[PDB]
């Protein structure tokens, strides 16, 4: 069976596919599809950014390393890594120790 | 409540800490810790590269440990590979 | 030597200036790490320098070898994080279009 | 005024943008951009690995580009290697 990590990656892949799918075949996210994913599935992690549509569009532009106005999964997964990193940084914001402890992460 | 995608991202943090909290630095996965991470969390086509090969690739600053950023390199590569394999069937 | 080589030389020289002082010549103990942060990172870590407990936990987080000292390999991760944090500061709330850098870390 | 160390860190940002601003995505260094970066900014013992080997090691998500975080992998490895060189005859 799948590990916890494999299931988390599966959720990322399927969420990407739910907005990119075109006529039942896998595709890429255009700007409109990216905004819908961010608006719904990242409504908490990107709560403040979602209030400024221009900010969301520039995140798309920054991730669009292929310069084709489209996010392949390879382009998109960099946002997933950045948000995972950002959430962990939020858990340790201003940490003084001792020991290891996680405060609430992004969107909390 | 967080979405399922957001829960998946926070769960990736928890997966790493199952191994980084074993010993030593709280955000360091040492070579034997990485072997257990790969054997428990990754599929066979990822494990097949070898734990020592993965460790050398991930330990960017050659300090003998994998920190959280370096673990995200593994997550990125596992995700791209899992997407590609799902995109072949 | 190139610009990048000179920047790397600055990092190495600054580290060595403090790691030669006490103990092993190629590691920073906590006291020397605090002195480097207080002097050479007085702008990039301005707020953190106000809380000595925060500086001590940054040291603990960087001490991946769990030996209460920072080798150069351990220390250079702080340099990469601050470089990244400064560039993130330059793009904080960026709406585009095009590429532009606001002032970076330390309000400079 | 920033200290000399802080200026060095900001200068590392400027080095990357000399090549990422050549074409395409503003924070993407493509394969030909990286070859020029390595030839201009890095010493011989770094260049000798080859631009293609470096590009494969830095392009973590295999999207055909090196972003700023992937560039910091190169900086870390150059810094560790340069430190070791300072202690060699
Ligand atoms: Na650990
Ligand atoms: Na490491
Ligand atoms: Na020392
Ligand atoms: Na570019
Ligand atoms: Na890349
Ligand atoms: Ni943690
Ligand atoms: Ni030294
Ligand atoms: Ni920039």
């Amino acid at each position: 069976k799948m590990s916890q990590l494999e299931r988390n990656i599966e959720t990322i892949i399927n969420t990407f596919h739910q907005y990119s799918v075109k006529l039942g075949h896998p595709d890429t996210l255009n700007q409109g599809e990216f905004k819908e994913l961010v608006r719904k599935d990242l409504q908490n992690f990107l709560k403040k950014e979602n209030k400024n549509e221009k900010v969301i569009e520039h995140i798309m532009e920054d991730l669009d390393t292929n310069a084709d106005k489209q996010l392949s999964f390879e382009e998109f997964i960099m946002l997933m890594a950045r948000l995972t990193w950002a959430s962990h940084e939020k858990m340790h914001e201003g940490d003084e120790g001792p020991g290891h402890h996680h405060k609430p992460g992004l969107g909390e | 409540m967080l979405t399922e995608l957001e829960k998946a991202l926070n769960s990736i943090i928890d997966v790493y800490h199952k191994y980084s909290l074993i010993k030593g630095n709280f955000h360091a996965v040492y070579r034997d810790d990485l072997k257990k991470l790969l054997e428990t969390e990754s599929p066979q086509y990822i494990r097949k590269k070898g734990a020592d090969v993965w460790f050398k690739e991930l330990d960017i600053n050659t300090d003998g440990a994998v920190n959280f950023q370096e673990f995200l390199i593994l997550v990125i590569k596992m995700g791209v590979a899992a997407h590609k394999k799902s995109h072949e069937e």
